[PDB]
């Protein structure tokens, strides 16, 4: 973005400073789900299938 | 009355009927059976393949 300046002679005027603004974009902490099945519970495959 | 076909003893105990213990001393047992009463169930726990 720029300043406007007025008149024909600008020798008294500060030129516009170019400012190279930057927008950050960042990952969150990863989101997870945890469950467990014991070696008895794993005998029924619907537990893994439905929990997945 | 519905229990009478399933009866296993000839009479109900008398009031304060005495108890006789057969194992007067500690002793090792000799075991007897007719086939089909004494059984082992066998099962397998679901230890997963491919995982770990």
């Amino acid at each position: 973005h720029m300043n406007i300046e007025e008149g024909l002679d600008l020798s008294s005027k500060t030129p516009t400073a170019l400012v190279q603004r930057l927008v950050p974009s960042v990952f969150k902490e990863p989101k997870n789900i945890l469950y467990t099945l014991d070696a008895r519970e794993m005998r029924d495959p619907e537990h893994k299938t439905e929990a997945g | 009355v519905a229990s009478r076909p399933y009866a296993n003893v000839d009479a109900k105990p008398a009031e304060s009927a005495a108890i006789t213990i057969l194992n007067k001393n500690a002793a090792p047992a000799n075991l007897f059976w007719a086939d089909g009463s004494v059984e082992l169930m066998y099962g397998k726990l679901a230890f997963p393949t491919g995982q770990g």
